């Protein structure tokens, strides 16, 4: 909404890198290399059991950082490309709303702080079950609903 | 030689796989923002804390 | 307001001392001299893990004393310079009001309390980042955002 800060990485654009709390990330299953010339010199630490590239932000750079929270209220969130429904601890869109080249945009709750990142989705009908990285008091988190392709 | 080699062998194994271990321990705290890594932990683990 | 005592260097102001609760504080790296006798005079104590200056108030003559508070709820409070913003674990300042120099101004809450004292700041971009010694409710604690320079 009032935040555009996901900054691309290549010019066959797949993902986006976001600016969160003291921390830049990105899912690490999109290969590129990330843009600005400022961030790409950037050292990144990997995990593909969570499937995510982590640094510090530069000092110069970090009050662009987007505002972070780990609390998760059931209900409606706002994203990019609409409005995201937390119902029993799993974030849902309508079908058809996110595509492969979506991943890495965050989710801000209603005070527009960052909960989740997307990775992807997983069709049922009319919705899609989001495999989404996400936080728990002190630790990152994934979840990935049966049957996900990654985005 | 043989056995110099192999001992060698095995300490370098057990130092590597014990980096292994450390940056698999590691990297969950260093993805997390805020990095509350407790005292204890970053002795036992050597580390350097991000917010100094 | 008005508790605040000027340090002062051989030929300018250098820093700035204040009375909080039943003591005198000043920031250890300002070199200069107390604007009042009774105090620059008074034996005072060092400590340069936190870069904090301390004496105690001889509080028979200084009943003045600012009023403090150990709790640092969310938000906006007063730096005689304009609004901080207290977000996360940082104080963040429009980047035109501090100057170096300027450094031993408390932070005054909402009620008129001093929560932290400015020790110096980072050049943080779009804003600038504070640079604070805090307590707890029995301890204190200093905050450096990194790329903080000595103010």
């Amino acid at each position: 909404n009032d935040c555009i800060f996901e900054v691309k990485h290549e010019g066959k654009v797949t993902g986006y890198a976001c600016l969160v709390g003291d921390k830049v990330m990105k899912p690490a299953h999109v290969k590129g290399t990330i843009d600005n010339a400022d961030l790409a010199k950037l050292a990144f630490k990997r995990s593909s059991k969570y499937d995510l590239e982590c640094a510090q932000i530069p000092v110069h750079m970090k009050s662009d950082a987007s505002k972070f929270t780990h609390e998760k209220p059931e209900g409606y969130y706002n994203w990019h490309h609409g409005a995201v429904q937390y119902s029993g601890g799993r974030f849902t869109i309508p079908t058809g709303a996110g595509k492969p080249g979506d991943s890495g945009r965050p989710i801000f709750d209603n005070k527009g702080r960052v909960v989740a990142i997307v990775l992807g989705g997983a069709n049922e009908g009319a919705r899609t079950a989001l495999s989404v990285v996400t936080w728990n008091k002190d630790i990152v988190t994934k979840i990935t609903p049966e049957g996900a392709e990654e985005w | 030689s043989v056995a110099s080699f192999v001992l060698l062998s095995m300490v370098g194994v057990a130092v590597g796989m014990c980096m292994c271990a450390r940056r698999r321990c590691i990297t969950p705290y260093e993805l997390t923002p805020g990095a509350t890594v407790p005292f204890l932990l970053s002795l036992i683990c050597c580390i350097r804390t991000a917010k100094a």
